[PDB]
């Protein structure tokens, strides 16, 4: 919604336009949950496209 | 069409290292020196990450939107 | 050909710089032309280049 004029790189048009793999969300399975800490299921990279 | 995440012959995760590549693209490194910054030892990495074409773009513009 | 002429003529198509005539930005880009590449108009391309 904010963006220069002109704004010829793709980052200042549009937002999440590279879908890394840092959007992936975990959910949790019945007692997955309290077993296995916040942070610790995650990609490993988080930085993949 | 886009950056393969594995290499081929290998295995070593390879797709989250082509955007900062580009970078050194954009700043003054040449291809031999970023790929070894990059921590590329073995050619294989360094052939998938320097024979890659970046054709996602050009079939975006083509894109619906 | 004298060169008041010739000067008089390029510096209403070039400029000075560091010695050295480079050619006006919007004499590459007119008004109705654009980028080939990104496809932004080309009083942008105009700016970038001055
Ligand atoms: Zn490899």
């Amino acid at each position: 919604p904010h963006a220069a004029k002109d704004s010829s790189d793709p980052n200042e048009l549009y937002v999440n336009h590279k879908v890394y793999t840092r959007h992936m969300t975990w959910i949790p399975l019945g007692n997955q949950a309290d077993l296995f800490p916040e942070g610790t299921i995650r990609p490993v990279h988080d930085d993949i496209l | 069409m886009i950056i393969p995440v594995r290499c081929f012959t290998c295995g070593k995760i390879v797709g989250n290292k082509w955007e900062a590549y580009l970078g050194l693209l954009q700043a003054e490194y040449t291809e031999g020196d970023a790929l070894d910054a990059l921590g590329l030892k073995r050619y294989c990495c360094r052939r998938m990450l320097l024979a890659h074409v970046d054709l996602i773009e050009k079939l975006l513009n083509y894109a619906p939107l | 050909i004298d060169s008041v002429a010739v000067l008089r003529g390029i510096q209403k198509v070039a400029m000075l710089v560091q010695g050295n005539w480079v050619v006006k930005s919007d004499i590459l880009y007119p008004k109705d032309s654009s980028s080939p590449h990104s496809g932004v108009p080309a009083e942008v391309l105009c700016r970038g280049r001055d």
